[PDB]
């Protein structure tokens, strides 16, 4: 089917503009068109086969600029095109897609910690604010399951969170769900099968390698096999029934390792390494560029 | 250092 794991931006010494794509079929990496502005703490997502880079921050030697930008990469043309900007800058944002619409969740702007949420309409090229979360969350994990939007963990400006909430679009309303077993900010959050996975993160004391998953039916969080590396501010995505985690920060170095979770065997294995270690990347999956 | 991301703040 020819889909790649795209990684956009990230941080190592400074915010980066790399766009690189990994092919699990042959293990190859491709460096593609750079982002127009270097961004870390951004989020990636895909709508209509187009890759989107949302929010983040340019942590440069001379500046610390939070981003409200929404930029669209087209694999057919290998070019970035700007889109309408969000209502507010959002560093360490969370992003989910429901029915072709992009939801931007939380994130930080200076010392402000957002509870606000806004929804992007690609063909109309418009952002609109929706109901804010019950909790302010930066470094929040966000995923979509059964057309419901989940915001998991993060940092409210005072405490790191094990809490999580769910957004029900037809009622424009947020509801708390079962809290995680572990306090997690900067975790990788994705959906695999009928479960929301929360991998890694920071509990206030150490970077985590534990992973727990939420069964939306039973409303319980259960630990699965831990990752090989402790990591927070990691990239995460799902590809053909497996979780891929990319990079992050383990408290010592910026990782380049890419681990892969197989739910059938409940095991993690390293499948490749990124061209360089980095944290705070935006990751998504779409067609290969040609 | 931002212990969650590894980023230098100043």
């Amino acid at each position: 089917v020819g889909r790649l794991i795209y990684t956009a931006g990230g941080y190592f010494r400074q915010s980066l503009s790399y766009l690189e794509a990994y092919n699990p079929s042959n293990g190859s990496w491709l460096r593609l068109a750079d982002l127009q502005v270097p961004r870390s703490g951004l989020a990636g997502c895909v709508v209509g086969g187009l890759l989107y880079a949302v929010g983040g921050r340019n942590n440069s030697p001379d500046g610390n600029t939070d981003s409200s930008a929404l930029d669209c990469y087209n694999p057919m043309t290998n070019q970035w095109s700007p889109c309408a900007s969000m209502s507010v800058p959002r560093n360490r944002i969370g992003v989910g897609v429901i029915d072709g619409h992009i939801y931007a969740v939380g994130g930080s702007h200076g010392c402000i910690h957002h509870s606000s949420v806004e929804r992007y309409e690609p063909e109309r090229d418009e952002w609109h604010l929706v109901a804010p979360m019950l909790t302010r969350r930066i470094g929040v994990g966000v995923a979509v399951l059964n057309r419901l939007l989940y915001a998991v963990g993060g940092f409210d400006g005072t405490n790191r969170l094990n809490s999580a909430e769910c957004y029900y679009p037809e009622r424009n309303e947020w509801r708390m769900i079962t809290p995680m077993n572990t306090i997690r900010s900067g975790a990788g959050v994705c959906v695999l099968h009928n479960c929301i996975y929360a991998a890694g993160g920071y509990d206030g004391q150490d970077q985590l390698n534990s992973v727990e998953r939420y069964d939306v039916e039973t409303e319980t969080w259960t630990f699965v096999a831990p990752m090989r590396h402790h990591r927070s501010a990691l990239g995460i995505t799902v590809h053909q029934g497996k979780i891929y985690v990319l990079g992050g920060y383990d408290g010592h170095t910026f990782l380049d390792s890419v681990e892969c979770y197989d739910p059938d065997s409940d095991t993690w294995s390293e499948v490749t390494r990124m061209t360089s270690g980095r944290s705070g990347v935006g990751v998504a999956v779409t067609m290969e560029p040609c | 250092l931002d212990e969650e991301t590894g980023e230098f703040l100043p």
